[PDB]
């Protein structure tokens, strides 16, 4: 019967919880409290890139850090020169709803996914002067979220249906698929290392994949809501998790479990878009009172806050050597933010 | 006398100018993320308003001394050019917006489809340049029959009897036109939306229609009726300072009852202050 | 000031040219009209689309009326979190409803109890606290034959009308607008559709000029 | 991708005539076009060019206000224009594609060439060698001048080199003297500073000779070099 | 039931995998964090903004 299995993982829920307090000597913050506060921060907008005209769920600049790809509602992809403030192409794609952009390490292929229930890649550095469709990728039974680029020929991507799958680009099939969630996963960032990866799902759960091996490895349980924001700590030992609540958690690798937690009274409303620096020190989130918030990943306080935007910022992300930090929200208005 | 026409207008330099800039700057912004026929319209109106409201106080601090000016006699035409200018492109614009508001209450088809920006930039240009020339004839024609002199007060013999044509055409063209038409396109606008609709949709646009109606009638009707009257009596009448006083008030309701028409502008405004 | 880099100038313009291709995408998305549907069960879901086309994720309808280009949308399809993507459907023209009259009987609580808390969450969502709302009675001809032999008291125990169809579909139509917690600022366009006389896509047409005067007069002025 | 022209011929001086040149495999919507002219035995020359969308034209100095070009993208094709002929303007016409955007390679691909015959401030660019012997297995050296500073205030320099074959069009090998063309062998390379540029070639093998020409693109009337030649 | 079986072993045996795991101390993962944090600290724009001349932006 099952009243014994049901115990018996009941018991080894009892133990992982165990094991994991033991590890709990000090917290993060009584270390970092006798550091220096990261102070005043007043970083701002100097960009336009006014050539959007729906909501925007676009990142991943990619290796370069000058070119960066962006979506919308209208079923536009347009790849923008940050340096020149400058349009590359404009690829006119098959489903208007769409979210998800990735750029790749190559820069060659771009990625996009939503609704439809499939995963296109396009082909950049063609002989031809359009944008060609080099694959179309379907299996997945829910709404696509995040199309990251193991490499050139291979991509992982997560769905609604509580599946998450890795693809061969040369191949139009199913290679790695990972079926350990009980809700809708997103939030696939891939690694400093992209050796490894994890998924934030809606229950509360972000779970860490092998993608050779193709298991789950570990289960980090902090929020009460659902998760729709990752990031993984260019270290490569942490990562920060958003969730719909006014609250941001870093969970630890090696640990095994929670570090810390940024929150305050005075905002209520939803965090999207966590995304770290090169160097770790800050935390950028999307929030959705039409504003970003940028904390200390360190102690616990705030460091500032990015205003200069109308609607709720959905996608946000930093550049690999840390130069500028691209935000885009529902007004169609994507914005890059440097330090002065 | 001296306190019924300076303390009214030291009210409206002091109220008009909040929230006449704040229309502007919201004005702008809605321009920026998207353009529509009457907002061009609007924009204009408004900022037809500003040139009023930031070249009347120069008329406005002298202390009114018996209707003397202690300025040079060059500022008459000029200052009197621009206020008539603005009072009736007031009077061709909000009929301008209300011929564009029958169009798409009438053709929604034809309003979504067609982009008449370029129509309304053109519109909006037209009825400048025609009440810029129509003012600009009559202080053209009033300039010279040749503290030693004033404007606008008993004229002279050529002087009035040019003056009294052209003000009776002005009466019954840039006001009685733009009244006829503004009436014609705003009464089947609440006729059409009668068939097959809710209740509180025919009560808002009644209440709107009520209020831009009265305002128009309260605002630029004595001014109208003592310019008819002046016509058949001959000489020039003293309620001027009175009746255009009342057009003075209109530039300062202009951007209230435009605040509450539409609830769109209502949220841009609460969201925008800062 | 510094030559623009020669080569730079024929990238702008080429970024400009690509701007003249968005708008003109732009604009042709403005001139087109967007519907949403939506349903609990079967609802007549399928019997609408063939109707209103012969003039795994999203079954779209590229089907004209009378030179207003309508968009069709089908999101039954999809098996996931409404109200992860239910926030991408905002600010469409309208939104269609469909529910069916003979799902009173069956069960699996019945399937119109169930239709109701679809209808309440759909009508009271933020994202759509302005958006007017088309709602399709269907299985018309189903309910004659059914009300005769199965009495309506077993849905609605506070029912005590005459058990004929112009009473018991009006109690059901007002039960549906009764969950309409925002009539302040939206409405709900009932009708009912049957195999004759094909006027529900009028009836669409019909309703999207009226939230399009509705949506002209908000951005002109006037409501 | 494929790019063919036609409208050559002899013809007397001062008569009119058009050259048609038709793509097929690409989007010439989307591109634009050089030309590019050859003298029979001289150095390649500059012609004219139209930009994407008939945007921006320019002719070269000795055909300016005279020749005329244009498109049809319906079509494909690209008409050029010739009046009041000269003795000078007999020579190989190569109708050339390019694009411009950021990590673009413009005069990635030629034409073939047209014979037309007759019957009766500027940055130069300069090459010390013409002619020089080549082994197969040896490394090479290609040395090109310019008499202004083609290193621009944006961080890329505006060098090109491009191979004729003796016996084909030319075709493109390294632009901006930094990044390599698409199908070109790794043995090819560029460098060099401000007004001195080089290119390398190791490990050279056969059925690789021809004449080599730098470009300068600071701006816009485009010098060809002076031509270096292995045999 | 005969279906519902399957899918507790499966979990029991994925919480199997993950129950022995040979993880280190809070205190030491933390110090290593922040030893990242101050080695790269000089080379994040992030928190020391780079000179505007510099700037590419």
């Amino acid at each position: 019967e099952l009243d014994q299995l049901r115990q018996e993982a009941e018991q080894l829920k009892n133990q992982i919880r165990d094991a994991r307090k033991a590890c709990a000597d000090a917290t993060l913050s009584q270390i970092t409290n006798n550091i220096d506060p990261v102070g005043r921060i007043q970083m701002r907008t100097r960009r336009t890139l006014r050539g959007h005209l729906a909501k925007i769920y676009a990142m991943h600049w990619g290796t370069d850090s000058r070119l960066l790809v962006s979506a919308s509602q209208d079923g536009k992809l347009i790849i923008w020169d940050s340096y020149t403030t400058n349009k590359v192409h404009a690829i006119p794609l098959r489903s208007s709803w769409v979210m998800t952009c990735a750029y790749a390490p190559s820069g060659n292929y771009v990625a996009c996914g939503g609704l439809d229930n499939i995963c296109s890649i396009y082909n950049l550095k063609t002989r031809e002067g359009n944008v060609r469709v080099s694959r179309e990728l379907a299996g997945h039974t829910g709404y696509l979220s995040c199309c990251r680029f193991l490499d050139d020929n291979q991509i992982v991507t997560s769905s609604g249906d509580t599946t998450c799958a890795l693809w061969d680009i040369e191949t139009g099939q199913q290679t790695t698929t990972f079926t350990g969630h009980t809700g809708d996963v997103m939030s696939l960032s891939l690694a400093p290392d992209t050796r490894l990866f994890v998924s934030g799902a809606c229950d509360a759960s972000a779970k860490l994949w092998d993608v050779r091996e193709g298991m789950c490895r570990q289960t980090f349980t902090g929020h009460e809501s659902d998760i729709n924001a990752i990031c993984f700590f260019p270290n490569g030992n942490a990562f920060a998790t958003g969730s719909d609540d006014a609250t941001c958690r870093l969970f630890d690798l090696r640990a095994d479990q929670e570090l810390m937690t940024y929150s305050h009274d005075n905002i209520i409303c939803g965090i999207t878009s966590v995304s770290f620096s090169k160097s770790g020190r800050l935390l950028l989130a999307g929030y959705d009172d039409f504003n970003c918030n940028v904390w200390d990943a360190l102690k616990a306080d705030r460091a500032g806050v990015l205003a200069g935007h109308d609607n709720r910022v959905s996608c946000l992300g930093v550049t690999d050597d840390g130069m500028a930090v691209a935000t885009g929200s529902w007004d169609s208005f994507l914005k890059i933010w440097n330090g002065s | 006398n001296h306190w019924l026409v300076f303390s009214v207008y030291l009210f409206t330099f002091l109220v008009g100018l909040p929230l006449n800039l704040l229309a502007l700057v919201i004005f702008v912004g809605k321009l920026r993320r998207r353009p529509v026929a009457v907002d061009v319209l609007l924009l204009n109106l408004t900022l037809s308003d500003l040139l009023l409201l930031l070249f009347l106080p120069f008329r406005m601090v002298e202390a009114a001394s018996g209707m003397h000016w202690p300025l040079p006699f060059i500022l008459c035409p000029l200052s009197g050019f621009l206020f008539f200018t603005t009072i009736y492109l007031t009077a061709l614009f909000l009929a301008a917006v209300s011929i564009e508001r029958f169009l798409s209450v009438a053709y929604p088809l034809w309003y979504k489809t067609r982009p008449r920006l370029g129509q309304a930039g053109l519109v909006s240009v037209a009825c400048w340049l025609l009440a810029s020339a129509h003012c600009s004839v009559v202080y053209v024609i009033e300039f010279s029959g040749d503290t030693n002199g004033t404007c606008y007060l008993e004229f002279r013999e050529d002087q009035l009897a040019i003056l009294l044509p052209v003000r009776l055409e002005m009466a019954v063209v840039l006001f009685g036109v733009p009244l006829l038409i503004t009436s014609y396109c705003y009464s089947r606008l609440v006729w059409i939306l009668g068939r097959g609709a809710s209740h509180r949709r025919r009560r808002r646009v009644a209440g709107l229609v009520a209020a831009t109606l009265l305002n128009f009638l309260v605002c630029f009707g004595p001014y109208n009726v003592s310019h008819v009257v002046g016509y058949i009596q001959g000489e020039s009448p003293v309620w001027r300072s009175y009746v255009l006083l009342l057009s003075t008030l209109n530039s300062c309701v202009d951007p209230l009852v435009y605040y509450f028409s539409s609830s769109g502008f209502q949220a841009d405004f609460h969201e925008l202050l800062r | 000031g510094c030559t623009l880099s020669a080569e730079d100038k024929a990238a702008v313009e080429r970024s400009k040219m690509i701007d003249r291709n968005l708008r003109e995408d732009g604009e042709k998305a403005a001139r087109e009209v967007k519907l949403l549907l939506l349903g609990a069960g079967e609802s007549g879901k399928s019997t609408i689309v063939k109707q209103m086309k012969i003039i795994t994720g999203i079954v779209e309808t590229h089907f004209t009326f009378k030179d207003l280009h309508f968009k069709m949308f089908d999101v039954g399809g999809q098996r996931s979190e409404r109200k992860k993507w239910i926030h991408c459907f905002e600010g469409v023209t309208a939104i269609i409803f469909c529910v069916a009259l003979s799902d009173y009987d069956l069960v699996l609580m019945n399937r119109m109890h169930e239709s109701m808390k679809l209808f309440d969450s759909i009508c009271n969502n933020k994202w759509f606290t302005d958006t007017s709302i088309i709602l399709f009675l269907n299985k018309k001809d189903l309910f004659e034959e059914k009300i005769k032999k199965s009495p309506l008291t077993i849905c609605y125990p506070e029912y005590a009308g005459s058990n004929t169809y112009e009473e018991a579909a009006a109690y059901i139509q007002c039960q549906f607008e009764d969950l309409n917690k925002r009539k302040d600022t939206k409405e709900i366009y009932t009708h009912f559709t049957c195999a004759t006389d094909t006027k529900n896509v009028q009836f669409v047409f019909d309703a999207v000029t009226d939230v399009i005067i509705k949506n002209n007069l908000k951005d002109c002025g006037l409501f | 991708v494929q790019l063919v022209e036609s409208g050559g011929g002899l013809v007397q001086p001062g008569g009119s005539r058009k050259l048609s040149c038709s793509a097929s495999g690409f989007a010439f919507s989307s591109f634009g076009m050089h030309w590019v002219r050859q003298a029979p035995e001289k150095g390649l020359e500059w012609v004219a060019y139209i930009s994407s969308g008939s945007g921006t034209i320019y002719y070269a100095d000795t055909v300016k206000g005279r020749f005329t070009i244009s498109r049809d993208d319906p079509k494909n094709t690209l008409f050029l224009q010739m009046t009041s002929l000269r003795s000078e303007d007999t020579a190989m016409y190569y109708c050339v594609r390019s694009i411009y955007y950021y990590g673009s390679s413009p005069f990635d691909f030629w034409g073939q060439g047209t014979t037309l015959t007759v019957s009766s401030s500027d940055i130069v660019m300069t090459q010390a060698t013409s002619s020089v012997p080549v082994t197969p297995g040896e490394s090479v050296s290609i040395s090109c001048r310019s008499s202004k500073s083609l290193l621009h205030s944006n961080g890329n320099t505006y060098l090109y080199w491009f191979l004729q074959r003796p016996g084909q069009s030319p075709q493109l090998l390294i632009y901006r003297m930094s990044n390599l063309a698409s199908g070109v062998p790794d043995r090819f390379s560029g460098s060099g500073s401000g007004t001195a540029f080089t290119l390398t070639i190791s490990r050279l093998e056969a059925e690789d000779v021809g004449v080599y020409y730098c470009m300068q693109h600071l701006e816009y009337p485009l010098t060809f070099g002076a031509g270096t030649k292995l045999e | 039931n005969t279906a519902s079986i399957a899918q507790a072993r499966k979990l029991v045996e994925q919480l199997k995998m993950e129950a022995n795991i040979d993880r280190i101390k809070v205190s030491k993962a933390a110090a290593d964090l922040m030893a990242y944090c101050e080695a790269h600290a000089k080379e994040d724009p992030l928190l020391t903004p780079v000179p505007a001349s510099e700037n590419p932006f």
